[PDB]
C-alpha cells in the first residue's frame, strides 16, 4: 500500500483482463446458449462485478486508492509533477 | 510386405490396411489364395510388397466387411447386384446364398406388389364427417367419400349419409404371407358366411 | 506422424488425427483401452508408428462424430446399419442404442403404418370454391373434392354444397409428437370429446 | 507456426491454406480465436 499501491492495483486489474479475455474466449458458449436461455449474466461482466465487489469494494483498498487519488489530484491542481498516467489508469478502472 | 502379421492390400490401387485373419477368414475366397505365398503371383506392388489386386474398391469393401464382421452389408450406393458380382467373384459360396436371398426379397418387394393394400368402409353421417376424417387413424390413408340415396331423406340429412373408404398399405409381401390352422376359427368362419 | 497427445490411428488404411480426451471421453468403448498404455497390443504399423485397427473408416465416421459431440449423423450415401455395426464393434451402448433408434424412425418412416398424412374435409359452396381451392395452402396436397345431394335449393347451391378432403403428408418423426402430461389438456379434450 | 497473413491449418490432420481474413469474415468464431497468434 505504500509503494504506488494505484499501480499494484493497476497490475492485479491487468492480470484479470488478460486472464479474462482468455476465459471468456474457453466459455463462448455458455455465454452464448445458457446465459441467454436462462436470462442471467455472462462470464465477463461476472468478471469485472466479482473484481468490483471483492478489491473496490473492500474498505482498506477503497478508503486508501480514494484518499491517495484526491490528494494526487489536489497536487496535480496546485502543479505539482505526479503521475497522470496512474490517475486515468484509476479513473478508467473506477469507470 | 511379403509375410507379415498384417496385410498391406491394394485394391484398384488404394491401401487396404487389414490384418491376416480377416483373408484367412475362410478358405473357399479369392482372398486366401491371394494371401497365400505359392507360385502363380505375377502381379503385386514390388516397390512396399503390397499384392496389387484389380478388383473395384467399391464392391470390395462390403464384401470384406462379410469377413471383418460375419455380415455383408451394402451401401446405399452400391447396388446388392455389384455385391453379389463380387461375392461369386470370390466364391464365397454362404455369402452368394445370403446375398441372393436378400437379392430374392428385394426383386419380389419392387417387381410387382411391394405391399398388399387393406381397405375399410367407415360409415359416416355428415355432422361427424370432418372430425372422424381429422381423428382417422393414423397410417391410413384416406381414398373416397361417395352420398347414398335414400327414401328416408334424400341427399342431406341422413344417418347413413357417406360411406368413406379408407385404406393403408401392409408390409407382408416383401416379408412372406403368414397363416396358421385352427378348426374352430375356420368354423366361425363359416358360421360368419351364412 | 506419431502418435501422441494427439494419437493417429489407422483405420480401415485411412489415418485419423484425434485428440486423446476426444476418445477417452467414455470408457465404454474399444478406443478406451488403446488411449490407455497398452503391452497387450501387436497388430499395430511399425512402418509409420501408427495403430492398424480393423473396421472401415466410412462407418468410423459417424462414430467418430458421435464421440467428439455425442450425437450420430448419417449421409444419405452412408448405411445406417454399416454405422450400427460399426458401434457394434466398438461398443458404445449409448451409441448402439442411438444408432438402433436411427434405424427405427427410418423404417417407421417407411413401415406398414406410416407416421405421415393428415387429412382435413374444408367445406365450401360453389361461389367461394375456386378461390379456396386456389389459394389452399403451400405442403398440402388436393384430395377429393364431392357435392352433396340435396332436397333442400334444388339447382347448383347449397350451404354444404361441396366438401373438399385435402391433406399434407407429414415430418412427425424429428419433430416429435405433441402427446406429453397435461392434465387440463385431458379435461378440456373430455369436454369436447361428449 | 502458420499464421502471419495465411494459416495453413490441420483440420483433423487435413492441410486447409486459407486466408485469414476470409477466416475472420465472421464477427466471432471458434476459428477466429486461431487466426492470431496465440500460445
Amino acid at each position: 500500500l505504500n509503494n504506488n499501491f494505484l499501480q499494484t492495483l493497476n497490475q492485479a486489474w491487468n492480470d484479470h483482463q488478460t486472464a479474462m479475455v482468455m476465459i471468456r474466449d474457453i466459455l463462448m458458449y455458455m455465454d452464448r446458449v445458457y446465459v441467454q436461455q436462462n436470462n442471467v449474466e455472462n462470464v465477463y461482466n461476472l468478471g469485472l462485478i466479482i473484481f468490483r465487489d471483492q478489491v473496490v469494494r473492500y474498505g482498506c483498498i477503497r478508503d486508501h486508492l480514494r484518499q491517495t487519488l484526491l490528494d494526487m489530484i489536489a497536487r496535480e491542481r496546485k502543479g505539482e509533477v505526479v503521475d497522470r498516467g496512474a490517475i486515468r489508469n484509476a479513473c478508467q478502472m473506477l469507470m | 510386405g511379403s509375410v507379415s502379421k498384417w496385410v498391406r492390400l491394394n485394391v484398384g490401387g488404394t491401401y487396404f490396411l487389414t490384418t491376416r485373419q480377416t483373408l484367412c477368414r475362410d478358405p473357399k475366397s479369392f482372398l486366401y489364395r491371394l494371401c497365400q505365398a505359392d507360385p502363380d503371383l505375377d502381379s503385386d506392388k514390388d516397390e512396399t510388397g503390397a499384392y496389387l489386386i484389380d478388383r473395384d474398391p467399391t464392391y470390395f469393401g462390403p464384401v470384406l466387411n462379410y469377413l471383418r464382421h460375419g455380415k455383408l452389408v451394402i451401401n446405399k450406393d452400391l447396388a446388392e447386384e455389384g455385391v453379389l458380382e463380387e461375392a461369386e467373384f470370390y466364391n464365397i459360396t454362404s455369402l452368394i446364398k445370403l446375398v441372393k436371398d436378400k437379392i430374392r426379397e428385394r426383386d419380389s418387394k419392387t417387381s410387382q406388389v411391394p405391399v398388399k393394400h387393406v381397405y375399410r368402409v367407415l360409415q359416416c353421417q355428415e355432422e361427424e364427417l370432418t372430425q372422424m376424417v381429422s381423428t382417422m387413424s393414423d397410417g391410413w390413408k384416406f381414398e373416397q367419400l361417395v352420398s347414398i340415396g335414400s327414401s328416408y331423406n334424400y341427399g342431406n340429412e341422413d344417418q347413413a349419409e357417406f360411406l368413406c373408404v379408407v385404406s393403408k398399405e401392409l408390409h407382408n409381401t416383401p416379408y412372406g404371407t403368414a397363416s396358421e390352422p385352427s378348426e374352430k376359427a375356420k368354423i366361425l368362419q363359416e358360421r360368419g358366411s351364412r
